[PDB]
């Protein structure tokens, strides 16, 4: 019934199962370390004992398919998102739609990690999709700019693939073209406002600032920032030093709040993007 | 040729006016600037009638412009094209592609998908394969020099 | 002014868990890095609090996190492996309450020391530190 | 082209400068030497190889060549050399090299007399167990009255060290590990410096060598445990140093290896540094990094009782067990009845996976820094105990092997595939190894005068292969393999698939 809520109850629960899971990882390493000390690591009927009260409590790994379903809850910490998940594909279904349906989470733990390497050192090395497929994943790889062509030239000749072509265009940093490209739905928004402010022309960042204000209730984290990014634009090109700190402040405010994150989780040069237009924005 | 092109409206005078244009495209010297304008032009004369004949043949006409584009160093319509085709998915519509990606410097990642498509053609699963073999040699001098 | 390095000093005082006490050090922390980085010239740990302190008040007191954004953004981003120390890992730290009896007591203090102190200490909790005493 | 240039030092940088293309086109060879030399300080191999090496107008040439060696030095700080020289030092037993061996004293006279002594631990593989050797005995005494006009108390340890190591060769009363805190330890080091400066006399002591003495291992051992300060390891066997060749190259190429600020440390794949210093040519104890652990027992260990349990307990008897077909299935089979259970390592080692990766993210480095130059190393094979797959901590790091020694021909682990990535070692081809590959950017000289030499001594051309390498990494697979392409050939030229199969039973592959 309950979403977020039950979650949080069950993360509890999960917290606590992964408190038991790495206390034995804790603790074993002390046993038998202490137990080689006194002559016999293994070589004890009491160390046997603890090795088999050890998979007793272990015994809720309980069907790894189970633990694939619990990796399935697809937890926010990346890296044990990652463990079991690997554990699910590692050895044991080795099937053929067991496999092809797990590539797409596979392809998605890269992304909770951030860096894809696996992207084409395991997804392409497999051959995951068609010609279509490999020359979309080829884009990163040294060729990325006729499969621009294409990618771009589609989404002028299915909306959808629109947002990732905007998606790659922008991460070729291009913004020069994406101010360009479509400025005559609404993921494309982050893209290419951000290239409306980043070119810098008081005529066309007008144009930008018109065209998201009109919008019904954005009520989204993304785009927001990027408004205030940008609404601060206007003052500095027009001179009211007053005002802009206003906005700037309220860009604070804003990153403050909800792009602003968890304490650590595994996260560094990707943090960069979210806290480097913060140091420009000083 | 155009001209006639909207004279021939049955699909027996319009499809000889296919053999009619493919002897006249002879003529038109080895110089790839010209082939590129006429072919151009009968590009933008399919979509517009949009009907089963020209329908099913302009992604084989932009890929033989992109054929002479490339023997004299231009991809745009290569890419610009391949995706098109694959609509209509030719048995080079893969093989070429391999090969622009095969002139530049690339040579390698193309090469483990052109053994994959010599797999695919030792499975030729197809006609009686002397054109379709020459793509199988293609492929066989990649590996003849690398 | 002669105490260099102080960055530890920041460290505990946002270490420190309470609204006061934190918007008064960081304000102080900006006030220090405006005029000390104007001149010239342990950084990562002051980012590395902050980050916790938006987080907590990521669903508490929009202002406090603000304030700390604001002094982040007054920071900088940090090139990744030159001076990068998010930590490795925690302590459940098998201390056998099973046999080895002296790894019992091991146990028993290692439960107490690890969190019942602050517990004892920072909670606002009459009856639960009435427990702390007598178990104590 | 360096006249102006030391004002765009420049004391020569005209006059045979002139001909400064004349190989594009000794006067000429030092010329080179002093141009290369000073490239730097007016804001290679060469003369390392004519240290021993027309004739008579090139040697009236060579009169300011064998002469500016102490115009150099003066005029140089002046410690570039010193690397060079502490790797000769290891081995201490034209004026401008003929001036050379008192030059350890001379190191010693001007400059810190700290890492002085550290080459002196080089050194003592004399003093303690030539012309240049009985010189360098003799001028000992002389080299502590240079220092003074404790020296002693820094050199007179050689005698009870030596007496140690033989009777190691002839548990506590034959050592009484003895010496609390001197000048140095056990701790061989990279002595840093500018390229704070303090490290180039880097001053890591021994507190009390620990009076256990004894290790007792399979081939040669008798080591000790930290009893001397923070960390520490050691342990004074029975070896050849002849080995650190590899030992040295690698702390040293860990510079470049380190060079630019993220183009050459993002990924930084990383395998180990420490330095040595023998007291013996068969004998020696120095530093190193913690976490051992046994590949062989852990082979043994991965599935016991009939299991991928290493079966190559006979690698020295079914050498001759090596064969065509029979043994391809037999070493090809044995990869799946030796396979890697010890994929447990890491993940298991470091659970939560928060230090999963927290060391993953650096086994990723490491294991991809498991070829840096690597299909050229050409060396023996992997016996028992060859690779560390520690723990606690990602790294690798192989025994001790020679070159080109085959004798069955060895040459021209599956273990190491399927555990590895996440599902296989499919990233270790290339993911990484592009950088492991993309090496190329300034190591003109490093390669040659580091590497090239000690390769040279163990056993335009390889300047060729160098700008091939470099060019080709730069551009889409140059003309050959060159980018992805390398890494991929690489990997199969250091894995020929079957050749696993058809494996020499000696070590049952994998």
């Amino acid at each position: 019934g309950m979403n977020n809520l039950q979650v949080d109850s069950l993360r509890m629960c999960y917290e606590s199962i992964f408190r038991v899971f790495e206390y034995c990882k804790k603790w074993a390493t002390e046993f038998k370390q202490n137990y080689s000390k006194l002559h016999g690591t293994f070589i004890i009927k009491d160390t046997k004992t603890t090795n088999m009260l050890l998979r007793i409590d272990e015994f809720l790994r309980t069907t790894p398919s189970d633990l694939l379903a619990q990796r399935s809850l697809e937890t926010d910490s990346f890296e044990r998102s990652a463990l079991y998940l690997e554990q699910c594909y590692r050895q044991n279904p080795h099937d053929k739609n067991q496999n092809g349906q797990l590539l797409k989470n596979l392809q998605i733990t890269y992304e909770e990690i951030g860096d894809i390497d696996s992207l084409d050192g395991v997804l392409r090395t497999f051959a995951t999709g068609n010609l279509v497929s490999k020359i979309e994943e080829l884009q990163y790889s040294e060729n990325w700019k006729l499969a621009q062509d294409c990618f771009n030239v589609l989404g002028k000749f299915d909306p959808k693939t629109t947002t990732r072509m905007l998606k790659s265009m922008y991460d070729h940093q291009l913004y020069s073209q994406i101010i360009s490209n479509s400025s005559f739905v609404k993921e494309w928004y982050s893209i290419g406002l951000e290239a409306a402010n980043l070119e810098g022309n008081v005529q066309t960042l007008k144009n930008w600032v018109e065209q998201i204000e009109s919008l019904r209730n954005i009520d989204d984290r993304e785009v927001l920032l990027q408004y205030n990014i940008a609404k601060a634009l206007i003052a500095i090109s027009n001179e009211d030093p007053l005002r802009t700190q206003k906005y700037i402040h309220n860009s604070f405010r804003l990153i403050g709040t909800n792009f602003i994150t968890s304490s650590k989780e595994t996260t560094l040069l990707k943090k960069q993007n979210l806290l480097m237009k913060l140091h420009s924005l000083y | 040729d155009l001209s006639f092109l909207s004279s021939a409206k049955d699909k027996f005078e319009y499809k000889s006016n296919t053999t009619i244009l493919d002897y006249r495209m002879e003529r038109i010297g080895a110089d790839f600037v010209p082939n590129h304008y006429i072919l151009s032009m009968r590009k933008s004369f399919d979509q517009l009638k949009m009907n089963e004949q020209a329908d099913a043949d302009l992604g084989k006409t932009f890929f033989t412009l992109a054929q002479l584009a490339r023997n004299n160093a231009r991809l745009d319509i290569a890419s610009e094209s391949l995706m098109h085709c694959l609509e209509r998915r030719l048995p080079q519509a893969e093989l070429e592609f391999a090969e622009i990606l095969w002139k530049q410097g690339e040579n390698d990642r193309a090469l483990k998908i052109v053994q994959e498509i010599h797999e695919k053609y030792q499975e030729n699963s197809s006609v009686n394969a002397r054109d379709r073999a020459a793509v199988l040699l293609k492929f066989t001098e990649w590996l003849d020099l690398s | 002014r002669s105490t260099t390095d102080l960055i530890p000093i920041f460290a505990n005082n946002l270490k420190s868990s309470n609204k006061y006490v934190i918007n008064q050090n960081l304000d102080d922390i900006e006030v220090y890095l405006r005029r000390k980085q104007t001149e010239r010239s342990d950084i990562t740990l002051v980012l590395g609090a902050l980050l916790d302190t938006s987080h907590k008040f990521r669903n508490l007191d929009k202002d406090l996190c603000e304030k700390c954004a604001k002094c982040i953004s007054m920071i900088g981003v940090l090139d990744v492996t030159k001076h990068e120390f998010k930590r490795t890992t925690y302590s459940e730290n098998e201390v056998y309450d099973l046999n080895d009896s002296v790894q019992t007591i091991k146990f028993l203090i290692w439960v107490i020391n690890d969190i019942l102190v602050p517990a004892f200490w920072q909670s606002e909790n009459p009856s639960k530190q009435l427990f702390v005493a007598l178990v104590i | 082209q360096y006249q102006d240039i030391f004002q765009i030092k420049p004391y020569y940088s005209i006059g045979l400068y002139y001909s400064r293309l004349l190989e594009r086109k000794g006067r000429f060879e030092y010329r080179a030497i002093s141009y290369f030399l000073l490239a730097f300080e007016k804001n290679l191999p060469k003369v390392i190889t004519f240290w021993l090496d027309n004739r008579k107008e090139m040697l009236s040439k060579a009169t300011e060549d064998i002469c500016s060696h102490v115009e150099e030095a003066l005029q140089h700080p002046t410690y570039i050399w010193y690397f060079v020289l502490t790797q000769l030092l290891s081995r201490l037993l034209a004026q401008i090299i003929m001036h050379i061996l008192l030059s350890l004293a001379v190191e010693y006279p001007s400059h810190i007399l700290w890492y002085i002594t550290a080459l002196v631990n080089s050194n003592s593989s004399k003093r303690v167990l030539i012309l240049e050797k009985y010189r360098q005995h003799s001028q000992n005494p002389h080299d502590l009255v240079s220092s003074a006009l404790l020296t002693r108390v820094c050199l007179q340890d050689v005698k009870s060290i030596t007496s140690r190591s033989g009777k190691s060769l002839e548990n506590v009363a034959p050592s009484a590990m003895v010496v609390p805190v001197r000048k140095n330890l056990d701790i061989i080091s990279p002595l840093e410096s500018n390229s704070p400066f303090r490290p180039v006399v880097s001053i890591i002591r021994f507190g009390s060598s620990y009076k256990v003495f004894s290790s007792l291992k399979k081939p040669k051992q008798l080591n000790i445990i930290g009893s001397d300060g923070n960390i520490y390891g050691i342990m004074c066997k029975k070896e050849d140093v002849r080995q650190d060749n590899q030992y040295m190259q690698f702390a040293t190429t860990m510079d470049f290896l380190l060079s630019k600020d993220i183009a050459s440390r993002k990924r930084s794949l990383g395998i180990n540094i420490y330095s040595v210093l023998s007291l013996r040519e068969d004998c020696g104890i120095l530093e190193m990094v913690p976490n051992v652990v046994t590949l062989r027992s852990i082979l043994s260990t991965k599935y016991e009782s009939l299991k991928i349990k290493y079966s190559l307990k006979s690698l020295h008897d079914r050498w001759q067990h090596t064969a065509v077909d029979g043994k391809l299935e037999f070493y090809m089979e044995q990869v799946d009845k030796f396979p890697p259970i010890l994929y447990q390592w890491f993940l298991e080692n470091f659970p939560d996976p928060i230090n999963w990766f927290n060391a993953r993210n650096t086994y990723a480095r490491s294991y991809a820094v498991m070829a840096m130059v690597g299909h050229i190393l050409g060396l023996g094979d992997r016996h028992c105990e060859n690779i560390l797959l520690d723990i606690q901590t990602g790294k690798v790091l192989h025994v001790d092997f020679d070159c080109l020694f085959e004798k069955g021909k060895r040459l021209p682990t599956p273990n190491l595939l399927d555990a590895l990535g996440i599902i296989g070692t499919e990233g270790t081809f290339k993911k990484s190894s592009e950088v492991t590959l993309a090496l190329m950017r300034k190591n003109e000289v490093a390669l040659m005068n580091v590497i090239e030499t000690i390769m040279y001594d163990r056993n335009q051309k390889a300047l060729k292969v160098l700008r091939n390498k470099i060019r080709g990494i730069d551009p889409q697979d140059g003309l050959v393999l060159s980018v992805a392409g390398q890494t991929e050939t690489l990997i199969q030229e250091a894995t020929s698939e079957d050749n696993l199969s058809k494996m020499y039973i000696g070590w049952l592959p994998f």
